[PDB]
């Protein structure tokens, strides 16, 4: 169906900033909202940022002011700004193709990590 | 907002008491005592953790005429309820024969054990009347030696591994002279069904170690509602955890993967992205500050409008308004 490959990560220190992105080839449909998830030591995984092909965004409450999702086509774009070190955390690509409000499916990138560290 | 004063990290951000750590018996206020009784039962209100031991004496009940403290309330046993640590040791040799276990001390979590009774125990229950112990919450007896005997009516102490709660090496229990192994399976005193091998404080369900498959709450059950069930649900860290209610409860198959109301599996009214909704935003704000509105369309997923739309609209484009 969907495979999405993901580029960036890698460790900052606090203050620093990083540019995730991620672009998806495969069966996707017109209407479909991509972004990124991220789970922190030892937490469930929640939402960071989706962008939908209508531009509309949603972030988490954390992130909000610090992250900017930005999407091209099929491809996406986070730019985490300001990194603290709850930040610290596996990214995963993230793509929920919609057909109806009955109907999707969500797939996933193998997740990046991300960490601050004064080190 | 949440800082550290004195040691503790606190505010009313908290979840039930502030944090308050009193002092135990013997030491400080509670100088010259030789046990909690009537007269500074009082001193121990809100406290939820006790720098120091704690006695439960049987001259605490009985009251005493040379130092004028009247006999202790049974019911007022429950200012113990809030305590949740106690450095020093916990010593019982005296307990109201009305009440059947120690569930004054049902919130207990930790006893650090750094002071010793005599010079060995952390945990010492003697003589009384109770039929179970009744600590749900003791998770860690980080350093004394555990006596529980004498308690000529007490069942299922036995069923606990001691050493799943201790902390140090050469730590012992010495479990003697209470009802009977035999008499206790007998008369059906025996760790529920739902429990584990690693035992239990009570006959109820709530009263296990850990449970052998999942818990709704602090209560022990079966299974967790995954296929069937009216607030049906998931499982996290054997935890039956409930599911978004903007969710449809889907049929035959699982119908959530997460709290969220994105990561379920199909929506109960409309799409808004990632998430399910109830209804399509209609006056809601961000920054650089524009109202968006939203049209869903025949497949129920709301999709933004024409920005110039501003009034609201039904129909794409230009048309809706
Ligand atoms: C009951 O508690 C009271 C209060 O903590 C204890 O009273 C103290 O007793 C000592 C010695 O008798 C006196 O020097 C203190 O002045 C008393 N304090 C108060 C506030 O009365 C009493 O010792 C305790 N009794 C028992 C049996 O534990
Ligand atoms: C104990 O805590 C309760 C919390 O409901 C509070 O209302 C009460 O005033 C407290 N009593 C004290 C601190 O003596």
């Amino acid at each position: 169906e969907v495979q999405l490959v993901e580029s960036g990560g890698g460790l900052v220190q606090p203050g620093g900033s990083l540019r995730l992105s991620c672009t998806a080839s495969g069966m996707i449909f017109s209407f479909n909202v991509m972004g990124w998830y991220r789970q922190a030591p030892g937490n469930q995984r929640e939402l960071a940022a989706t962008i939908t092909t209508d531009g509309s965004t949603n972030y988490a409450d954390s992130v909000k002011g610090r992250f900017t999702i930005s999407r091209d086509k099929n491809t996406v774009y986070l730019q985490m700004n300001s990194l603290k070190p709850e930040d610290t955390a596996v990214y995963y690509c993230h793509l929920k193709n919609i057909r109806d409000y009955r109907n999707y499916s969500n797939y996933w990138g193998q997740g990046t990590q991300v960490t601050v560290s004064s080190a | 907002y949440e800082m550290e004063e004195d040691g503790v990290r606190k505010c009313k951000k908290c979840e039930g008491p502030c944090r308050k750590v009193c002092n135990g018996i013997g030491i400080g206020e509670f100088k010259d005592s030789l046990s909690i009784n009537a007269t500074n039962i009082k001193h121990f209100k809100n406290c939820t953790s006790i720098s120091g031991d704690l006695h439960i004496l049987p001259v605490a009940f009985r009251g005493d005429s040379f130092t004028h403290t009247p006999p202790l309330d049974p019911q007022e046993l429950d200012i113990l309820k809030t305590v949740k640590e106690i450095t020093g040791f916990l010593l019982i040799q005296a307990w109201p024969e009305n009440r059947t276990d120690l569930h004054a001390f049902e919130n207990l979590e930790i006893i650090r054990g750094r002071t010793k009774q005599h010079g060995q125990f952390s945990l010492a229950v003697v003589s009384l009347n109770i039929t179970s112990l009744g600590l749900r919450s003791l998770k860690e007896i980080s350093d004394g030696d555990v006596i529980i005997s004498g308690n000529k009516n007490l069942c299922y102490a036995n069923t606990i591994n001691w050493k799943k709660l201790f902390g140090t090496s050469g730590q012992k229990t010495k479990i003697i002279s209470n009802r009977g192994e035999n008499s206790c399976k007998a008369t059906g005193q025996v760790c529920h069904a739902l429990c584990s091998p690693e035992g239990c404080w009570g006959p109820e369900p709530r009263d296990c170690v850990s449970c052998r498959n999942v818990s709704r709450g602090r209560e022990c059950v079966d299974k967790c509602n995954l296929l069937e069930g009216e607030p049906r649900e998931f499982v996290e860290n054997s935890e039956c955890i409930q599911c978004h209610p903007e969710c449809l409860p889907q049929a035959m198959n699982i119908t959530c993967t997460g709290r969220g109301p994105d990561n379920c599996i199909q929506c109960a009214h409309y799409i808004d992205g990632p998430h399910c909704v109830k209804t399509c935003p209609a006056g809601v704000m961000g920054e650089n500050n524009t109202l968006v509105w939203k049209y869903a369309d025949a497949g129920h997923v709301c999709h933004l409008c024409h920005p110039n739309c501003t009034y609201g609209c039904t129909g794409p484009g230009l048309e809706g308004c």
